[PDB]
RNA sequence: ACCUCGGAGCAGAACCCAACCUCCGAGCAGUACAUGCUAAGACUUCACCAGUCAAAGCGAACCUCAAUUGAUCCA
RNA sequence: CAGAGUGUAGCUUAAAAGCACCCAACUUACACUUAGGAGAUUCAAUUGACGCUCUGA
């Protein structure tokens, strides 16, 4: 009841080669995970070629450093931009 | 008006700023395990609960387990049933009377035998009331056995190098409540033989009135340091065996502590009418179950909007009744 | 859209009584209990009664 | 077959063996190195301010 | 000489006589908390728990690999477990259980192994009604 | 234009203390302002009522929603990791006990 | 222009509460075919009529939906 | 190479636990679930002696 202690007690609302490169993905995915960083969404993009994505937003400078370094240590990666090489991966980010 | 609360809220703290960077429990299974905890925690605003309610030994451990697994090798595992009376003889052996804290706790043994005060049964008891050749018919504690498999006293063993074993209905039969009905009573007795110790009040089998529901007779067994005495003939007269084991505990029971327990349900049976005619010498006493009668309102002059059957409900009784005429 | 269809049983015969079903399909055949038979029985459809 | 399932068996566990290992050393090295940051920053902070706030851009 | 109203003061004596009350609401809330004892499994990471518990929350009858005698000799071990419990249970008198798992729980091996031990030992997993009147 | 409907005589129909026996509605409502709890059950409208004679209790019991009920799974899998959602709950407290034995007869 | 029914505000915390006040909608669908029989005890749109919920029992298994409707006599 | 804090596997008003963690399967992937996996009181009688963290040289 409103005017009881117990008042908010219920409150809720305030609470609340392609194959390889599919492996790396998941891998990116599950270092980020790891580390406390969100995730957003994941593509699969269009001789063949064959395209992943990681998208990734709020990370600060020296961790971000870290993170990258991590990726670099196959395929290739892109991203100032900071591509590297060994199908094809493009982990976007948002910092 | 807006009453501050008594105690802190739930859900204050875990709000925090932001709610992105929390972990949020993605499965089911931990919010169900975080409820169990709330619940079993007190709280200050009524609630349920208010309404209702050796190193060595280890690394020897640890060693045997490897050469399990060394033996499996697993492969097995990628289905085998295990044994279990070793198991169970394991159990006995270690926290078996542990365990049997717990059944008596709920079989409110302690609360009407002791009249409180909790006690660990250390010492193993092994009773068995023999059927015919084989098998002894085991009293395990909280086991169903019939009156007639318990006709006549059973066998005893416990492994223990004095002791006093003693046998008590818990309920209170016929007369007035809190008050037992003893069924024998061995004492001063060396080591694992009945025959060897004495016996004050010899075995009657268990006599629980017809559907008077279920009853816990309980085995007594307890240390004796020092040997005591003990206050009746060969004797079925009912006034002489009624004795609560509180006070019996208490005014006597000082250089002795009990170590060994096993409890055991009882119905009706056909045994039941014998022990009653033949040594007890009287009529056995029926007992049905009577539940409290249909409520109903209070009788209205015009019903409204009730049935036909509105009449029917009061009513004594049935048969069509015929004034004066 | 959905007819009023009564239905008679086969077994257990008297006992009639009245479902929904689409105007466009079948004839209706329906297993359901007669307190007449005491068992479940077939009944089969048997004049539209009201159309809605 | 039975033994090719047997053999399978064992070394999908081995694998995982050796994940789990990797990985731990693997987040090792991250401590590692977080606890380097940890001590740069307290030491620029301790030096020259301005170099410390440019670092942190 | 008798008394009109013996008192059999027995805790589990209605619970036999199939008489005494369960909680019949909880019906938006999980578990039902309709019955007389409960086969509450608990697993965790190493060791896989089994209870028997009344509405009370008293613990009568358990079986754990945590206990240690069963350590020595998954769901192998869960059957072991579940087997343990079951002769348990006969010891104690709980020849009958209500057991409500998650589906997925329910869907899972192990729990199925579980409930044929405990069907082997003699206890059955649904429990008698009330009986009214 | 538009409609005027008539009030619908909702709400608790018995309160925290009140002798309610078996069958007596205890509260109605559209969705749930109170829960069923012990001895207490829900009729099609969402009608909480007494299973048992007894007296009326409300308490604040911790909820959790039923697996197979998907929209209240999801909201607690969204609550972060220390959170419990709480409602209250209506429980009948029994007063006369089912059984007593009576002596029928002396055979 | 409206005339029956329902949801939200006015009407902020047990019900109740108007206007040719402000705003949404309904006059159906879908799944069944034990939407079988009966029955303690309640609620009720401020009357009545209409509505609602429903333990147990007997029969069987192993309802969704807010509104979604209409008396009597007559056919 | 001299002192101080101490010293249960990642981590705990745990006492060999529970949380974390790994592999496979379902998953675009994550997540959930189901199967499996691996781990510890640094060592000698509350005292001493090996390992870190930290401060000196
Ligand atoms: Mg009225
Ligand atoms: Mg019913």
């Amino acid at each position: 009841y409103k005017t009881k202690p117990t008042h908010g007690i219920g409150k809720y609302k305030h609470l609340i080669d392609m194959t390889l490169a599919e492996s790396y993905a998941q891998y990116v995915h599950n270092l980020c995970n790891s580390l406390s960083i969100k995730v957003e969404e994941s593509y699969a993009m269009p001789l063949t070629t064959h395209e992943r994505v990681v998208q990734i937003s709020g990370l600060s400078a020296t961790f971000a450093e870290i993170f990258l370094e991590i990726i670099q240590s196959g395929v290739r990666l892109s991203v100032x931009x900071x591509x590297x090489x060994x199908x094809x991966x493009x982990x976007x980010x948002x910092x | 008006r807006r009453t501050p609360p008594l105690g802190p809220m739930p859900n204050s703290d875990i709000d925090l700023s932001n709610l992105e960077r929390l972990e949020k429990y993605r499965s089911f299974d931990r919010y169900r395990r975080r409820a169990e905890q709330e619940a079993q925690a007190p709280h200050w605003w009524r609630t349920y609960r208010e309404y209702f309610g050796r190193t060595q030994q280890l690394l020897e451990r640890k060693q045997a387990i490897q050469e399990l697994r060394a033996n499996v090798e697993e492969r097995a595992a990628r289905t085998a049933s295990v044994p279990l009376d070793a198991v169970r003889a394991e159990w006995e052996r270690t926290c078996g009377p542990y365990h049997k804290q717990r059944l008596a706790e709920y079989y409110g043994l302690y609360r009407d035998l002791f009249h409180g005060a909790t006690f660990v049964p250390r010492v193993p008891l092994h009773v068995a009331y023999a059927v015919g050749e084989d098998d002894l018919m085991p009293v395990y504690c909280g086991n169903e056995v019939t009156p007639t498999e318990a006709a006549q006293a059973p066998e005893v063993t416990y492994e223990a190098e004095l002791w006093t074993l003693l046998l008590t209905s818990l309920d209170g039969h016929l007369l007035e409540p809190d008050a037992e009905y003893l069924h024998w009573l061995l004492t001063n007795i060396p080591g694992n033989r009945v025959a060897e110790g004495q016996v004050t009040c010899p075995y009657l089998p268990p006599f629980p009135a017809r559907g008077s529901g279920i009853h816990r007779l309980a085995f007594l067994l307890f240390k004796q340091d020092q040997p005591i005495d003990f206050s009746p003939s060969p004797c079925y007269q009912l006034a002489q065996r009624t004795f609560r084991t509180f006070d019996f505990y208490k005014k006597h029971q000082e250089t002795m502590t009990p170590a060994g327990l096993s409890f055991f349900q009882c119905r009706w049976d056909d045994s039941v009418t014998y022990i009653f005619h033949q040594l007890l010498d009287m009529r056995e006493p029926v007992f049905e179950f009577v539940r409290p009668p249909p409520y109903h309102p209070k009788q209205k002059r015009f019903p409204h909007r009730q049935p036909l059957r509105y009449l029917d409900r009061y009513r004594d009784s049935h048969e069509p009744t015929y004034g004066i005429y | 859209k959905n007819i009023l269809v009564r239905m008679v049983s086969e077994a257990g015969t008297g006992f009639c009584f009245n479902t929904k079903r689409n105007r466009l399909r079948e004839k209706l055949t329906l297993l359901h209990y007669d307190p007449v038979v005491k068992q479940r029985v077939l009944f089969v459809e048997k004049k539209k009664i009201r159309s809605l | 077959t039975f033994e090719e399932t047997e053999r399978r068996a064992l070394l999908l566990k081995k694998w995982s063996l050796y994940k789990q290992q990797e990985r731990k050393m693997e987040r090792d090295t991250i401590r590692a190195m977080l606890e380097a940051q940890q001590e740069a920053l307290e030491e620029l902070q301790l030096e020259s301010p301005k170099l410390h706030a440019e670092a942190i851009k | 000489a008798v008394a009109p109203e013996f008192t059999n003061r027995n805790p589990r004596n209605l619970e036999l006589l199939s008489v005494a009350r369960k909680e019949r609401g909880w019906r938006t809330v999980f578990p039902s908390r309709e019955f007389w004892h409960r086969l509450r499994v608990i697993r965790t990471q190493h060791h896989v728990e089994a209870l028997v518990e009344h509405q009370n929350g008293k613990v009568v009858v358990s079986a754990s690999t945590r206990e240690w005698a069963i350590k020595k000799h998954n769901v192998v071990a869960c059957e072991s477990i579940g087997r343990v419990l079951a002769q348990r249970c006969l010891e104690a008198g709980i020849n009958f259980m209500v057991y409500q798992p998650t589906p997925w729980e329910a869907a899972s091996d192990s729990m199925k192994r579980l409930q044929s031990a405990m069907t082997e030992g003699g206890v059955v997993l649904r429990e008698p009604q009330r009986i009214y009147e | 234009l538009g409609g005027k409907s008539s009030g619908r005589r909702q709400g608790i129909k018995k309160m925290e203390g009140h002798y309610v026996h078996a069958g007596n509605i205890i509260a109605t409502q559209r969705h749930f302002r109170w829960h069923p709890g012990a001895h207490v059950g829900v009729g099609k409208n969402k009608c909480l009522y007494a299973l048992e004679e007894g007296i009326v209790r409300y308490t604040k019991e911790v909820y959790v929603p039923h697996p197979r009920n998907t929209e209240a799974v999801d909201l607690i899998t969204r609550l972060p990791k220390g959170a419990v959602l709480y409602k209250t709950f209506v429980h009948v407290v029994p007063a006369k006990p089912e059984g007593t034995f009576k002596l029928v007869a002396m055979l």
